[PDB]
RNA sequence: GUGCUGAAAGCAUAUAGGCACGAAAUUUACCUUAAGAUAUUUCUUAAAUAUACGUAAGAAAAUAUUACGUUAAUAGGCUUAGUUUGUAAGGAACUAAGUACUAAUUUUAUAAAAAACUGAAUGAUUAAUAUAUCUUACA
RNA sequence: UCUAUCUUCUAGAGGGAAUUAGAAUAUAAUAAGGAUUAACCUUUGUACGAAAGGAACAUGGGGUACUAUUGUUAU
RNA sequence: CAGGCUAAUUUGCGCAAGAGUGUACAAAAUGAGUGCGCGGUUUGGCACCUCGAUGUCGGCUUGACUAAUCCUCAUGGAUG
């Protein structure tokens, strides 16, 4: 608009429904939930130490759950014999007997596989080489959005995302 | 909107969520909409590439003087059939002449490698009206395609004539030549109104500007003569082009199509002529996909040097 | 059942190697001619124009207007006469 | 509107056009080479192969459509019916070639070349041969296959064919035509 | 954009380039219809060239690459600044 | 003219597609091996080897 | 404009409701330009491809468009056959076909930077870890 | 009297942004335009009419080529 | 002069009513003097406005649009 001031007007959004209740006689406290993310400094009753004074009902209380998303569970199949095979075939033909191998054949998830043994230095060189060979056929386009994926996620855990 | 009445983004594609099977009424527009009233049109068999060659008459015995235009069929082989479930309309692609492996791109030479055609100089697409006028890819089409006294369409590029004035282009009368007349003999006078008009030059006005060199097609031409050796099918009348261009023949769209014989006895003749048109084409698509294999791993050099 | 064909090369001038390479297809070298077809149609409105069939795939003659006019005055004159009453002697 | 044209007006009047071609034409005989625009030396070229035929007939009327070409042809004509009968004897066609240029005049920098007559006294193609081979072999090249294929055609319907074209290079070599040239093994090398 | 290959950094190059105008060379006079004179100035121009290594174009190329390894990733949803104060909440 | 043309309007008329375009059809000469148009006689050959010609013959 | 059935309104009514006939106009059809989804068991890892140059043309103000470049009939020449002129001589702008005679012709010319995000389906290869301590082994 | 700067217009181009790495070839929905006249014979001279007069409807009039159709002679 | 406002007038029209004509019978056709209107073509009024004009217009070139229709297409009424 002309003025500033003229354009505070067009551009008004009203506070709340819940603000506008004004008490006429007196002063109220009313719950207002607000339709927001709450921050983490509203630690939970079930975080809160036995001592702690201040855990209260609900403030709802003083006036089904959602679908699954990732539930693992956790199984131990390889005994501690079955462990000693897997560091005898790995150092013996790392080629033939990979992570994914020996993950079928002991029925185990592919990183326990590595827990409990490590392919020979010569081996473990030849896959960086491999995918490092696989970073050269990226062109110029492909390459910037491919760090972009390695960004994310380490900005991710550090909160900045 | 951009073009017509619709205001959808280009880059959507909601026409396979709008089906009839739900209950919903048959648009009026669309691929189907559009094969629906072009059905009696649309000819029943494909056309063939023809070059023309230059113009004679016809004479016949007892006394008929016929002027007629010579075409001839420079093996016109069939490369491509269009389906309606893979390319929304029934088309046959055909092809004329050969060309050079060198002046044929890699694109293309890998495209007449899945179907064991040589390189063809041109290509072009016939609409057919339904699946029984798709031929089987590979035969040759000769001008017995065509019957003695069968009317086709020539579809053919117009002369070129560069940048015409407006007497040669839209037929203006001119002004006069002695009567004053000053500097504006072949001129085209007004080219609009004043103030109450627009103030401006209104579109579609007709101006000089370039004349010639577009497609042209003459309906309704008997076909005089048909010899296989020579190659040619003689049609009267004239046709549109120079000599040596390539034109495109087909039965004509307002005529009945030619009897239910002849469309099967034509398409009886391929099955003769060419016994085996899809053991010949099965196993070239089976040598594209060891080739394109090993392009992609890069052990092409060692099949060429196989023997 | 693989029709004949040769091999084109692509290759690189700054490395002198194979870029690509192609099966480029070639009709048959020998013209392979065919017995006559049994295809008899009897219809009043219509005839098969095939008389004589010329070999497969192979480009006609280039010129068909001067072989068409000794076709159609072979036609019209099948002794001479004419055309000799009028030739250059 | 009407007809293409038959062949380059040269923006030039009729008669004009025609004594253009006649005097290149004459120019081509009595010095064997000529140095002009591109568009005049393929323009006398269809004029100076078709008077090379010409001399080629054993009929009168040949002797004087020769006579109706050329602007001296008293002192032309015996060269015409002489020299260049016997060199264009066993020649089918193409006794002209023209070669395309830098501009002769840098002032238009209207595209040059040289129509030259084949197998000539001023051959510039046997010449340009001839110094190829001399640099090769003054450098211990292998000669390109173009070099060889150009190599042929300039001996192939010379009269003294192969031996005029040693003495040539002979006569480059020993007076040091190729010193100071660029190897085509620097040739990658070189950017200026 | 132009895509280079540097061998030699020490390759001279023509960096910067641009004209100027200097003094008038001459004058001509254009005689045309109903006894009109026309006054035209014949010109002299400069030029100037900028000369130098082929160590500039890789330290300004270096520049440009970390100035947008700098600028970070993009995030599918951004935190957009809210522009409008108001003395009230809205939610 | 109605109105005197902008720098705007008028730069787009003079370098917009009006670059001038480089030559980049050069080859070396055979002979001598100098730089040359593609499909042209060298300039400095063909004035030495047709001088060349006019001395010794 | 002309009807069938048929009530509101026991009748009547081509009025509501249910069906229909009907014009050089409209729409489609026909033709052209534009549009550029899509198709190909199509090509490309620094190219595919395009451009430049050269011979051209079914193209032509520039540009663009469509071919060809020696493994080649693109243009010119030559040759034969036509056509034309004319004495069945001698020529020839021209057309067709043939013919590599001339030119497509100098030693890695130029442009082209080239595989995003989320979900789902489905493979390959790999520490894809943390905490305590300062020594540990060998000679 | 006027060598067209701007908009509009008729043509043809340079660059471009495309579901998006870029191409070769053939291309659809759809869009914008083009084409657009009239007459004559042919009703069982019929319906109608005392007579004189005289329609509507419909088919055909593409072929000294094919084909269709109508005749003509020969079998 | 053109554009602008007006519509007296018009060689621009419509509707309502129906004296009358139609051998008969208002409305097949016809329609006195009138009333209610639309519209911006002719002759005018005004004067916001200086500009290509006093026959304000003709011919040529090239249009675009309107429909109150001369031709071509469909059709109701017509003791007449
Ligand atoms: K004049
Ligand atoms: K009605
Ligand atoms: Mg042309
Ligand atoms: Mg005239
Ligand atoms: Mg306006
Ligand atoms: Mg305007
Ligand atoms: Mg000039
Ligand atoms: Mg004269
Ligand atoms: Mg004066
Ligand atoms: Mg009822
Ligand atoms: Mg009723
Ligand atoms: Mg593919
Ligand atoms: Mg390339
Ligand atoms: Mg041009
Ligand atoms: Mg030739
Ligand atoms: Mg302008
Ligand atoms: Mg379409
Ligand atoms: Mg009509
Ligand atoms: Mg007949
Ligand atoms: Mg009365
Ligand atoms: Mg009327
Ligand atoms: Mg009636
Ligand atoms: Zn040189």
């Amino acid at each position: 608009q002309s003025t500033a001031n003229r354009t505070k007007r067009m551009l008004n959004i009203p506070p709340h429904e819940s603000f506008l209740n004004v008490p006429v006689e007196g002063d109220r406290i009313i719950f207002n939930p607000p339709s927001s993310e709450a921050s983490v400094y509203h630690t939970p009753f079930k975080f809160l130490p036995r001592s702690d004074p201040r855990r209260r009902a609900n403030i709802y209380k003083l006036f089904d759950l959602p679908p699954v998303l990732y539930n693992p569970t956790k199984s131990y199949n390889v005994t501690p014999e079955q462990v000693e095979e897997i560091r005898e075939l790995r150092a013996k033909d790392p080629k033939k007997y990979s992570v994914t191998y020996l993950s079928n054949k002991y029925n185990c998830t592919k990183v326990f596989i590595m827990m409990c043994t490590q392919a020979p230095r010569e081996h473990q060189e030849q896959h960086k080489l491999a995918r490092a060979r696989t970073a050269e056929n990226w062109g110029p386009r492909r390459a910037a959005a491919k760090l972009d994926a390695r960004r994310r996620k380490e900005m991710l855990h550090r909160g900045e995302i | 909107v951009k073009y017509g009445w619709s205001t959808l983004p280009k880059r959507s594609r909601p026409t396979r969520f709008n089906q009839v099977t739900q209950g919903l009424p048959a648009p009026t527009s669309g691929p189907a909409a559009a094969l629906k009233r072009r059905e009696k049109t649309t000819p029943l068999r494909t056309g063939v590439l023809a070059v023309k060659k230059g113009m004679t008459v016809f004479m016949g015995r007892t006394g008929a003087r016929i002027p007629c235009t010579v075409l001839q069929l420079d093996r016109v082989q069939v490369v491509a059939n269009k389906t309606r479930a893979k390319n929304g309309y029934w088309a046959v692609q055909v092809g004329l002449g050969e060309r050079r492996a060198e002046n044929v791109g890699a694109p293309q030479l890998g495209y007449y490698e899945a179907k064991g055609i040589p390189p063809k100089q041109t290509l072009a697409e016939f609409k057919v009206r339904n699946q029984d006028g798709l031929l089987p890819v590979g035969v040759q089409l000769f001008p017995d395609w065509f019957h003695v006294g069968q009317v086709v369409d020539v579809r053919g590029i117009t002369r070129g004539m560069g940048f015409a004035g407006g007497m040669k282009r839209h037929g203006f009368a001119g002004q006069e030549a002695s009567h004053g007349n000053s500097l504006n003999h072949r001129t085209i006078g007004s080219v609009g109104g004043s103030q109450g008009s627009g103030s401006r030059v209104l579109p579609g006005k007709k101006m000089p500007g370039r004349m010639g060199a577009q497609q042209h097609t003459v309906q309704n031409l008997p076909i005089l003569m048909v010899d296989n050796e020579l190659g040619i099918v003689v049609v009267k009348g004239a046709v549109a082009g120079h000599k040596g261009a390539v034109v495109k023949v087909q039965d004509a769209v307002k005529k009945a199509p030619p009897p239910e014989e002849f469309v099967e006895a034509t398409k009886q003749l391929l099955n003769e002529r060419f016994p085996d048109a899809e053991e010949k084409l099965q196993a070239a698509r089976k040598l594209h996909l060891e080739l394109k294999e090993a392009r992609r791993q890069g052990l092409i050099d060692s099949l060429i040097k196989n023997g | 059942a693989l029709p004949d064909h040769n091999f084109f090369r692509i290759a690189d001038k700054h490395t002198k190697k194979t870029r690509t390479a192609f099966a480029v297809f070639t009709p048959p070298k020998s013209p392979t001619t065919l017995p006559p077809s049994s295809v008899v149609t009897k219809s009043k409105a219509f005839k098969i124009a095939n008389s004589k069939l010329p070999p497969l795939m192979t480009k006609p003659p280039s010129d068909p207007m001067p072989l068409l006019t000794q076709q159609q005055i072979a036609r019209m004159d099948p002794t001479g006469a004419r055309t000799a009453l009028f030739s250059k002697a | 509107a009407g007809a293409h044209v038959k062949y380059r007006h040269l923006s030039r009047s009729s008669a004009h056009r025609q004594a253009l071609l006649r005097n290149l034409v004459t120019s081509l005989i009595k010095n064997e080479t000529i140095h002009t625009t591109y568009p005049k030396a393929k323009e006398a070229q269809r004029l100076a192969e078709k008077l090379i035929t010409l001399s080629k007939r054993d009929t009168e009327t040949a002797r004087r459509s020769a006579q109706g070409i050329l602007y001296t042809p008293d002192q032309l004509l015996p060269k015409l019916f002489g020299e260049i009968r016997e060199r264009y004897a066993n020649r089918p066609g193409g006794y002209t070639r023209v070669l395309r240029t830098e501009p002769k005049d840098q002032y238009s920098q209207a595209p040059s070349a040289i129509l030259e007559l084949v197998d000539g006294p001023k051959d510039m193609r046997f010449a340009m041969t001839a110094a190829t081979v001399a640099r090769d072999r003054e450098q211990k090249t292998e000669s390109t296959d173009l070099t060889k294929k150009n190599m042929d055609k300039v001996t192939r319907f010379r009269k003294d064919g192969m031996r005029a074209f040693e003495d040539m290079v002979a006569s480059l070599r020993d007076m040091k035509f190729t010193a100071g040239a660029i190897n085509p093994k620097e040739w990658k090398k070189l950017d200026r | 954009g132009k895509h280079l290959e540097i061998r030699d950094p020490t390759r001279i190059y023509v960096a910067e380039t641009f004209v100027n105008k200097g003094f008038t060379r001459g004058v001509e006079l254009d005689y045309r219809a109903r006894g009109r004179v026309f006054k035209m100035n014949k010109p002299t121009t400069t030029m100037t060239v900028v000369l130098k290594e082929e160590k500039t174009r890789i330290r300004e190329h270096q520049e440009r690459v970390a100035k947008k390894l700098r600028q970070g990733p993009w995030v599918h949803l951004p935190d957009r600044p809210v522009t409008s104060q108001r003395q009230f909440y809205s939610w | 003219p109605k109105k005197k043309t902008s720098h705007m309007k008028k730069r787009h008329r003079q370098m917009a597609g009006k670059a001038l375009k480089d030559v980049t059809h050069l080859n070396r000469c055979p002979a001598c091996g100098n730089l040359k148009r593609m499909h042209h006689l060298c300039s400095t050959c063909l004035g030495k080897l047709k001088g060349f010609m006019d001395r010794n013959g």
